[PDB]
């Protein structure tokens, strides 16, 4: 059978505020 | 009970400085202005705290282990630098210099600077010197050397503004200063004052 016909794939990411060094 | 031994008595505490004060825009115009903070580290130097209460009872003290703290009464939002360093000899003076960039770099230059946002929180370590020698408590006399063992300075890199690009130019606080020290005072006595 057909594989991987319409594969999509999501990784989140954060935004978070100052980013502090 | 009427012993006339002396000894080392090493006793810890904390203790609040003072509350800093970013310059903000008008008050910040040249170099010197970025020096917020010139607080000498000698032990009687903070009147009401109970470390300089302690050394009005002693001739001399030495950091055994000090660190400044900082604390910030702020949000995460507003945006200035700090850069903090404590200079174990006195008499340098860098309110002379005149380069900013020259400034923040003689800064950065010492061993124990430190780089912090105003909106966190950092330490800023003193380092003791490798002589042994003991520092007298009074309030400062003839020369330095002998009753300041370091000096903080507290430098402004970059400008204050808010959570629009606005700078501000009220010349807020923005939090506040704590020693966590431990010193060893040598010989009991009474200071005059
Ligand atoms: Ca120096
Ligand atoms: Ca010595
Ligand atoms: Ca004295």
């Amino acid at each position: 059978t057909v594989p991987n016909f319409n594969p999509i794939v999501a990784k989140p990411t954060v935004a978070p505020l100052q980013t502090n060094i | 009970a009427r012993s006339d031994v002396n000894a080392i008595t090493v006793l810890n505490g904390s203790d609040f400085l003072t509350t800093v004060k970013v310059r903000g825009s008008n008050n910040l115009i040249d170099s010197k202005s970025r020096i917020l903070v010139k607080q000498p580290i000698s032990a009687s130097s903070f009147l009401g705290t109970r470390i300089s209460g302690l050394s009005q009872f002693w001739e001399r003290y030495r950091w055994h282990k000090a660190a400044v703290r900082y604390v910030p009464a702020v949000p995460n939002t507003l945006a200035c630098q700090l850069i903090g360093y404590i200079d174990t000899d006195p008499l340098d003076d860098p309110n002379v210099i005149l380069d900013v960039d020259q400034l923040l770099r003689q800064a950065t230059s010492q061993v124990g600077a430190r780089q912090w946002n105003f909106s966190d929180t950092t330490t800023i370590p003193l380092i003791v010197r490798r002589d042994d020698q003991l520092y007298y408590t009074g309030q400062d006399k003839e020369n330095v050397r002998f009753s300041q063992q370091g000096v903080f300075y507290l430098l402004q890199v970059t400008t204050l503004l808010n959570i629009s690009g606005e700078a501000i130019t009220n010349d807020l606080i923005s939090g506040s200063l704590y020693l966590d020290w431990v010193c060893g005072f040598s010989m009991p006595q009474i200071n005059p004052s």
